[PDB]
């Protein structure tokens, strides 16, 4: 597409200058052009792809939830009739947020993670192919909001049974897996006691494997872990 | 207070 | 254009909606569509209108501030050379920047200037049209600079001549436009001394007629009159 | 301090 005429390496480093000036749009636009350049991603530029989306549908993720919550009080008892506007401009929104994760799911199959054969990048591809069918189901309403929700829960499954394999558990691709995994459980697949499980026993196979760890790799890992920490906090 | 995903 | 379809007050009901969601964008393209209905607008719809683009716009100049600084940086003696990119990506979001102020300033001359009459509605069109040709100059490099600089410092001028006459010194519109109009002076037209002065005899005449307003009043003037008291400080 | 224009 528009970003055909651009060489790989342009669009990696506008993507960081974009990421500089918090224009999280043309980071994704400019990493989108860089997968489809067919060239397997470095860790650097996998990190890119991921925060550039993940901002870009978190903010649509952010406005959907404001205007559910403005539509749930429409309809309930009392509520004065005010026509179709908010339904329909939820309605806008959602459909922007899925063709967002489309994309990003596209471009996971085509081909990312059929190229991807080390552990790092495969559990990574994995999880992002769970986040986002996660986001999918967080609007799924129809016949399809199964379907939806097991396709997360296969991709989380398959990064978490290689993530086991190959990884230690201190390895903060493997952390964030669980910690995506178990809100999945909670608040998708109406499972808090899974949700809690996986937490709590990741969190603790981590703290075991610590002793092994730099000072500068401790950090990465303790601060995931205080993530794992907050939910099980909120969750108990 | 919500939830934790993976986020920065 | 794409909003010929809906509703005038559908639009409205929307841009409302956008703003409680922070999607500006959508905000200021549903004002956009209210605006080319061709009816004037009430006092909250032009605040609709203002806070829509002032958004999207103040987005686009922090982006560029952040952007111009970083291609500043690479023409410092000893920097690497980089390529074009820093270039180009600053050019991209410039010009995305300048389309927006285009915008605005075409909504304002057609034709919502022309059919303004009362000076709570005039007022604010100029001070809206100064501030986005202010916008244009704080990117401006070129032989239409002066130009530029002129075109805000008319449309500036004629909003203080028609707010000194027809509103009162606390008025919040004559507030705002003084505010902008000192910045105006200190940062666009080399000016600190006009800056500081219309600052300082803004916030005095205010002050003198702070007594005549009731309680409600009173806060919507004094919060303004803090941010020229900023300035102020920032100042001397 | 960035000095304030007419922002909320
Ligand atoms: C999959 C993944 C992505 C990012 C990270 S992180 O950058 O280490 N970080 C602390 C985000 C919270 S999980 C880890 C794992
Ligand atoms: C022109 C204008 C626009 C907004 C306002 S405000 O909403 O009262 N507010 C306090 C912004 C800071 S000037 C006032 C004047
Ligand atoms: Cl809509
Ligand atoms: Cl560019
Ligand atoms: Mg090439
Ligand atoms: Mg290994
Ligand atoms: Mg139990
Ligand atoms: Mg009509
Ligand atoms: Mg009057
Ligand atoms: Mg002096």
């Amino acid at each position: 597409g528009a970003m055909g005429s651009m060489e790989r390496a342009s669009l990696i480093q506008k993507a960081k200058l974009a990421e500089q000036a918090e224009r999280y749009e043309d980071m994704a636009a400019f990493m989108k052009g860089a997968v489809e350049k067919g060239e397997e991603l470095s860790n650097e530029e996998r990190n890119l792809l991921s925060v550039a989306y993940k901002n870009v549908v978190g903010g649509q993720r952010a406005a959907w939830r404001v205007l559910s919550s403005i539509e749930q009080k429409s309809n309930e008892e009392g509520s004065e009739e005010k026509g179709p506007e908010v339904r329909e401009y939820r309605e806008k929104v959602e459909t922007e947020l899925q063709g967002v994760c489309d994309t990003v799911l596209g471009l996971l199959d085509s081909h990312l993670i059929k190229e991807a054969g080390d552990a790092e990048s495969r559990v990574f591809y994995l999880k992002m192919k769970g986040d986002y069918y996660r986001y999918l189901a967080e609007v799924a309403t129809g016949d399809d909001k199964k379907r939806i929700i097991d396709s997360a829960r296969s991709a989380y499954q398959e990064a978490m049974d290689i993530s086991k394999k190959e990884m230690p558990p201190t390895n903060p691709i493997r952390l964030g897996l669980a910690l995506n995994f178990s809100v999945f459980h909670y608040e998708i697949a109406n499972s808090p006691e899974e949700a809690i499980s996986l937490a709590k026993t990741t969190f603790d196979e981590a703290m075991a494997d610590l002793h092994t760890l730099s000072e500068d790799s401790y950090k990465d890992s303790t601060l995931i872990m205080q993530l794992l920490r907050d939910n099980l906090t909120l969750w108990t | 207070r919500r939830r934790k995903s993976c986020q920065a």
